[PDB]
């Protein structure tokens, strides 16, 4: 499980910059869907982490935009 | 008016601004006042549609209000949605965000043949931000000189990996441009620094970096010095 | 092990910096240009070096190899734009389109 967990945290700033890249063409809705799905999965693994116990993820990864938000 | 007054009394501010917008342009000054004094233009434009100049006006207001002290790249983008290009009427990179500078230098022309002042400010910001990407079109536009770019990379000090901008004596000499001497100086300083750090015995960054930057010393004659620094890289192995 | 050490010290002929040339095994973007430029045999006018470097390193999931070498090679910038989009390098494709004035492809494929 930890393997998949670490697989999920790699795409934070990738998604972040893709959001603005899309937003020039004004795809804020699709990027908003992307952000929402990523946030839900992040919360899922975040809440499951105490359940399992074991790596520690970083809390200083930026993947959200105010216009996106 | 009447319905709008009833809206604002019960705080139907969204419905109030809807009434103002649908009741004609006589309310657009007042509507803009209400939405930007209280920073409510965001929800107004979200409710609004990109179908008039008012939409772009609200977007520019949003950008300018968000351009205050904010390195936030979409703030520069919104302030740039207008202007002579999609890069604002003014130099939105002046907000201090180097990403705005990269966008400016990365899209569209701006009436200067070389944008020389833009390149100099770009290099200055990159130095201030300790980002050694100026050794690129950044300094290949406004500092076309290969020699000057090589020098500026030397102050950037990224030659410990072979960027070889002289392409093995295309223009000038390694010793003459103080490439090997500066390499030896930095290598020996960092050499002593790692021993000093290991005296106090994280470092995994130097685990392979120098272990693959070792070549800058191997490619020279000082192969023996490799181990002479590798000891420090060896030391941390026993933690 | 025809790799970095072998070809490296071949272009070095041992501990000497550049005591030999005219031999490269794979050319991992460094020994290739070291061989080509030092003791210049074929220039990028002989663009086969650029083709080999682009193919190899792009196959190695780099996609920046072409973005650099094709600058010295022919104006195939559009292929570089395509490779950047495949590698998600957006702003570099933007630089190429706004420098070479290839504006027609601003929205045809990237969007």
């Amino acid at each position: 499980l930890s393997e998949v967990v670490q697989n999920t945290e790699n795409l934070k700033d990738e998604v972040y910059h893709i959001l603005k890249v899309l937003f020039l063409f004004e795809f804020d809705e699709q990027g908003r869907e992307l952000q929402k799905a990523f946030e839900d999965t992040l919360q899922l693994m975040e809440r499951s982490l105490p359940e399992i116990w074991p790596p520690k993820i970083n809390r200083r990864t930026q993947w959200k935009l105010s216009l996106l938000d | 008016y009447q319905r709008f007054t009833i809206d604002k009394y019960l705080k139907r501010y969204e419905k109030a601004i809807g009434h103002l917008s649908k009741c004609g342009p006589e309310y657009f000054p007042e509507c803009l006042n209400l939405i930007k004094d209280k920073n409510l233009y965001n929800e107004a434009l979200k409710l609004y549609s990109p179908s008039s100049q008012q939409y772009q006006d609200i977007s520019i207001a949003y950008g300018e209000h968000l351009m205050q002290e904010h390195m936030y790249e979409p703030a520069g983008l919104m302030f740039a949605r207008c202007g002579a290009h999609e890069k604002a009427l003014s130099a939105f990179l002046t907000c201090g965000n180097w990403k705005q500078a990269l966008c400016v230098a990365a899209q569209l022309n701006f009436t200067k043949d070389q944008l020389v002042g833009l390149g100099r400010t770009l290099a200055g910001k990159l130095v201030e931000q300790r980002k050694h990407i100026d050794a690129a079109m950044v300094l290949e536009e406004c500092a076309q000189d290969y020699e000057e770019a090589v020098l500026l990379l030397l102050e950037g000090a990224a030659w410990e990996e072979a960027l070889r901008l002289v392409y093995k004596y295309n223009r000038l000499d390694i010793i003459e441009t103080n490439v090997k001497p500066s390499i030896l100086e930095a290598q020996k300083n960092y050499m002593a620094f790692l021993d000093s750090q290991t005296a106090t015995f994280n470092t995994e960054n130097l685990k392979d970096e120098v272990y693959h930057i070792l070549k800058v010393l191997f490619l020279f004659e000082f192969d023996e010095q490799g181990r002479e620094l590798q000891k420090a890289f060896e030391d941390t192995l026993q933690l």
